[PDB]
RNA sequence: UAACUAGGGAACCCACU
């Protein structure tokens, strides 16, 4: 359910839901990415 | 950038034998290839017929490794709707067989998930117009033989205010088997095979080529300035300078660079006495061995 | 009396060995013996060395009759 | 996509013998040695070591395909002899050898420590 | 939990004749099951029995017809005959009375033991014994023995 | 029909090299040291990373492959090391690996070169070779403002037949017969080709006459190790590590007669 | 592993193609699919 | 991007000698010069220092994402 | 108490042998 985006000029937690449109809630930026996943990430060091 | 088709290479080097013009195209500080110690051998024939024989343990160390970009892009539309969802088999219809859990809430794969080939990457329903199935499963997937880890995913509204999505997926490539390698001189050729340092051939001061390219790539395409590059290359990278291949020049010949080599002791038209990688006994022929530049197409 | 070649030509080795090893794979008992052989084209191959093939070419002549010919009756080429 | 795990050039993998003995038949008294998870590291040692030997009529090895990881070494001996114990022998003085030069690179490491 | 054959073709509803022997009349807003075509039904002899096969009723309410087998239950059976003007010729009959005439999918797991020791992947398929492993680290997909891998 | 008695002369010994000559033994048992040296020597190396947090320009996997080859001491632990294929935990344990962590978060306004003195390791004596207590570190990466790099590294024993991250040695220099006296190679201009390091001969000499009689003998070496392991510990280790793989042929094929027979 | 050839089974191979089945096509020497003589087709890529 | 942790053609370590490589230029050094006091004396590791190119100072320029 | 598929066309551009 909840779910966090970066925008992509302020760089800013933003909590939003879905269906609600793509908005920076303090700046206004319209372009927001994906936070890094919480799964396991491991790699060879090859 | 979120480009379709976007390759980088992970080391990229200025040549050491580069023309004056390349200071104006800024391929100083762009480049694309490698400088490659580089023999032109007859080794074990895996080099024939326009093939080179890469050092494995080169590529295990980074050389010509590389990394493909490729972005996906997928709207929501409105007409009929679409939403970015993760599907449920019981509320959508036409669901393959993917691991949807890699999917988040949002419908949307996350940066740093490991994908393969018809993975779900964005999870769309467009809903039936008019039981057990309401929606209808209108996912996008990856190329069927392409992996890779996802780097980037960039959520937005388009031209007609709908909510936009765009992927990137990363792959990293190493160097293989009939990946196509060119040097500066047209001389284009697949990986043959590739030997590790033990099994290449090596010069006194224990240097192995990175890759060996067959002596018939030469003589029937008359590609000489391969030839004097990689003896300006020699030149340079034992002088601590970048040599400087512009055409018309009569500043620098092939004598001169001849009598560079022959200062820094070695042979001066660039051969060496090199020693098989298997018996350890050394080559018959003297082996025409130095850095030139090459590119991975 | 026939009057085509009596060699067996390359075309009829391919088609009859291929026949005989589709008739061994679908269990077609075999006239010769067997050494352990286990692919059905190689002991089409034997068959085929012993003349035992039971299969009867119909070579058709461009004026519309026939000439039926043994495999034990043609010339085998190797 | 296609390539082959790092460790299949040394690792043998369950079910396959590091070593197989194959008599050859065409001349007397020869031997294949089928050896797995080796390269011409010890194939070439094994091979001028056999070579050593008076009794050894034929000394030769080979890597039949390098994205495989097996050798093939051939020992022919005379008929009082034969190529196993040929191929035993020829390991037992590459051993001694390596033995004796690692005792003696230790002597030869301590006498330049110490000066 | 219930399956059924249509007898009659109607224009809002569906008469289909279920394992009751009783006719009964439903919406078209039925759903739709895959028939087990290499069933297996017993009769009173221990006999195996499939599809098209033609079986005698010598026990039940209906003892003494001749049916043909079309779909198959766990202890039903149903039966044809051309001459039985009934309901199109629809009829069930019991299997005894007659005689014949993974949870590791999508799982991120750690190979534990074996030459791929501490490779991170994620199961894309799995059996009782092996399992397909997407490693992260490379564009593989291995089948590792389930034996070695740890569910992490 | 019996074995070599080599000889070892010890001409240069340093911290970064050794250079020394074997006399009175064969080209295929000195070739085999020397693929032992480049290929079969065991060290530790960074096998297994764990990223958590990497905000840098470079992704993961370029992370990874950096520290892969970042050379760590392995000297007198690499012995004790098993292989992690052949330990029987789990996950890592300390009887196979050694676990790095690094954990750097750039908070000024000035470049933070994360280094191999980030990289902190759990056991005192397998750590980064410019970190030995000169010489700089080697750079991991670069970070800006608001860009930070957590992970977790596990090292384990490896030898360079695998990847070239175990590989101990730099430059292994090989000659045999400096002077051509076998004629070995032939050139076809001798004058105009540079004498060897260990040549014996006048300046008006362009090669030795030749030797009908000869065999490669008197074997010229300098293994320049890249800092894993001392010089003399690479030649030691290859010499018993080729010592064990023919024992261990041995063994298996005295079990193949002993089957057969 | 992508590219089949159909094996027909006999006496003769009956077990090695029984274990090329069991193998499954997960791995790489194995099977596909199984014909039965009624032309039944039984794919082995989901786990019968 | 980034100067290599190791020589390709050799092995040799050459990801602790890119600084120093850059000040020692900034000492007014010639590259030779320069490669030399940094005991780099095949010509394989000399050109992995010559010719490397660091791009990652201009990938620094951009801001990143998240901060 | 595993309900099992893929999807159009027309033009252009680029690359490859
Ligand atoms: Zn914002
Ligand atoms: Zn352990
Ligand atoms: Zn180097």
């Amino acid at each position: 359910q909840p779910m966090i985006y970066i925008c992509g000029e302020c760089h800013t937690e933003n909590e939003i839901k879905s269906r609600d449109p793509i908005r920076c809630r303090e700046c206004g930026y319209r372009i927001m990415y994906k936070k890094r996943t919480k799964r396991l990430v491991v790699f060879d060091a090859r | 950038r979120m480009d379709t088709l976007a390759h980088v290479l992970y080391y990229p080097q200025k040549p050491l034998v580069t023309t004056r013009s390349m200071e104006y195209l800024r391929f100083r500080e762009l480049p694309a290839g490698i400088n490659s110690i580089v023999a032109i051998a007859s080794y074990t024939g895996y080099n024939q017929e326009d093939s080179v024989i890469m050092n494995r343990s080169a590529v295990d160390r980074g050389f010509f490794r590389s990394v493909f970009y490729r972005s996906y892009k997928e709207q929501e539309s409105k007409k009929q709707e679409e939403v970015f969802e993760k599907p449920t088999r019981e509320t959508c219809q036409g669901m393959r067989h993917a691991i949807y859990d890699k999917l988040d809430d949002d419908g949307l794969i996350a940066p740093g998930v490991r994908v393969s080939g018809d993975d779900v990457i964005i999870g769309k329903t467009v809903t039936l117009p008019e039981r057990r199935y309401t929606k209808r499963d209108c996912s996008t997937f990856l190329r069927t033989s392409e992996t890779g880890i996802v780097d980037q995913v960039m959520v937005t509204l388009n031209q007609e205010g709908y909510k936009f999505c765009k992927i990137r997926v990363r792959s990293v490539r190493i160097p293989q088997i009939g990946d196509k390698f060119a040097s500066r001189h047209g001389q284009k050729g697949t990986c043959g095979i590739q030997y590790r340092q033990e099994d290449m051939p090596f010069t006194c001061e224990g240097i192995t080529p990175d890759i060996i390219i067959n002596p018939h790539a030469i003589p029937s395409r008359m590609t000489i300035g391969h030839l004097i590059e990689c003896l300006q290359g020699k030149v340079s990278a034992n002088k601590g300078e970048i040599g400087d291949a512009t055409p018309f020049n009569d500043a620098v010949n092939v004598q001169k660079i001849s009598n560079l080599l022959s200062d820094y002791g070695y042979h001066l038209r660039g051969n060496e006495v090199l020693y098989n990688g298997f018996t350890g006994r050394k080559i018959t022929s003297q082996i025409f061995i130095g850095p030139t530049y090459y590119q991975r197409l | 009396k026939r009057i085509t070649t009596p060699y067996m030509t390359k075309y009829e080795r391919a088609r009859v060995l291929g026949t005989r090893a589709l008739q061994i794979a679908m269990c077609a008992p075999v006239m010769v013996e067997l050494e352990g052989e286990t692919d059905p084209l190689l002991i089409a191959m034997k068959e085929l060395k012993a003349r035992k093939i039971p299969i009867i070419i119909r070579r058709y002549l461009p004026d519309g009759s026939y000439e039926d010919w043994g495999v034990d009756e043609l010339i085998i080429s190797d | 996509m296609n390539a082959p795990p790092a460790f299949e050039s040394f690792l043998l993998f369950e079910g396959e013998k590091k070593i197989t003995i194959n008599k050859d038949t065409k001349v007397p008294n020869a031997c294949l040695f089928t050896i797995n998870k080796e390269d011409h590291t010890l194939g070439n040692i094994i091979k001028s070591q056999l070579l050593k030997d008076p009794q050894v009529l034929f000394a030769g090895y080979k890597v039949p395909h390098p994205l495989e990881h097996k050798i093939i070494i051939r020992v022919q001996t005379t008929p009082d002899y034969s190529p196993q114990e040929a191929f035993t022998n020829a390991i037992t003085d590459l051993i001694s050898e390596l033995s004796l030069l690692e005792e003696r690179f230790r002597v030869a490491i301590k006498d330049k420590q110490e000066g | 939990q219930t399956v059924g054959v249509i007898v009659r073709l109607e224009r809002e509803t569906f008469q289909v004749l279920n394992m009751y022997g009783k006719v009964v009349t439903v919406r078209h807003q039925v759903t739709r099951k895959k028939d087990n075509r290499f069933a297996v039904a017993l009769d009173s002899e221990q006999n195996n029995i499939h599809v098209k096969d033609i079986v005698k009723v010598i026990d039940g309410p209906h003892s003494g017809r001749e049916g043909e087998i079309r779909h198959l239950f766990r202890s039903f059976a149903f039966l044809h005959c051309k001459k039985l003007v009934e309901n199109g010729g629809m009829f069930v009959c019991k299997t005894r009375h007659l005689v014949l005439a993974n949870e590791l999918i999508g799982q991120t797991v750690r190979i534990s033991q074996g030459p791929y020791k501490g490779y991170i992947g994620v199961v894309k398929d799995a059996t009782e014994s092996t399992a397909r492993v997407e490693l992260h680290s490379t564009c593989q997909t291995i089948s590792v023995d389930r034996q070695r891998l740890t569910t992490v | 029909p019996y074995a070599n008695q080599p000889t070892v002369r010890i001409t240069e010994l340093t911290d970064e090299n050794v250079k020394f000559i074997i006399e009175n033994t064969d080209l295929a048992v000195a070739n085999s040291i020397r693929r032992v040296f480049i290929a079969e020597v065991p060290i530790i190396a960074i096998d297994w990373v764990q990223i958590d947090a990497n905000s840098s320009v470079l992704h993961d996997e370029f992370i990874a492959h950096r520290l892969g080859l970042i050379p760590l001491t392995s000297d007198d632990i690499v012995d004790k090391l098993q292989y992690s294929r052949d330990c029987t935990c789990e996950e890592f344990c300390p009887e196979c690996s050694v676990e790095f962590t690094l954990d750097v978060r750039c908070n000024e306004d000035q470049t933070r070169h994360v280094t191999s003195r980030d990289l902190i390791s759990n056991s005192p004596r397998v750590i980064p070779v410019t970190s030995r207590n000169e010489q700089d570190d080697i750079l991991i990466v670069k970070l800006r403002k608001g860009q930070e790099l957590r992970l977790r590294a596990y090292a384990k024993k490896g030898f360079g037949k695998e990847h070239a991250k175990w590989n101990p040695t730099a430059g292994v220099a090989f000659e045999y017969d400096p002077d051509n006296a076998l004629r070995h190679t032939v050139y076809p201009k001798p004058e105009e080709w540079p004498k060897s390091e260990y040549s014996e001969l006048d300046e008006d000499e362009s090669q030795a006459p030749y030797d009908p009689n000869g065999k490669p003998e008197r074997f010229y070496y300098n293994v320049e190790s890249c800092g894993s392991l001392r010089p003399e510990t690479i030649v030691l280790s290859a010499l018993s590590g080729l010592k064990k793989k023919l024992s261990d042929l041995q063994t298996q094929l005295s079990h193949e007669i002993q089957s057969d027979v | 592993a992508n590219m089949t050839f159909a094996e027909i089974v006999t006496p003769f191979n009956i077990d090695r193609l029984q274990e090329l089945v069991r193998r499954g096509n997960s791995q790489y020497p194995g099977a596909k699919y199984i014909i039965r003589d009624n032309g039944d087709r039984i794919d082995l890529r989901f786990h019968p | 991007m980034i100067i290599p942790v190791r020589c390709f053609t050799c092995g040799k370590i050459v990801g602790n000698k890119w600084e120093a490589y850059l000040g020692l230029l900034q000492a007014e050094y010639t590259e030779g010069d320069a490669l030399d006091a940094l005991g780099l004396k095949r010509y394989c590791c000399r050109r992995m220092l010559l010719a490397h190119v660091d791009l990652i100072e201009k990938l620094l320029n951009y801001a990143p994402l998240e901060k």
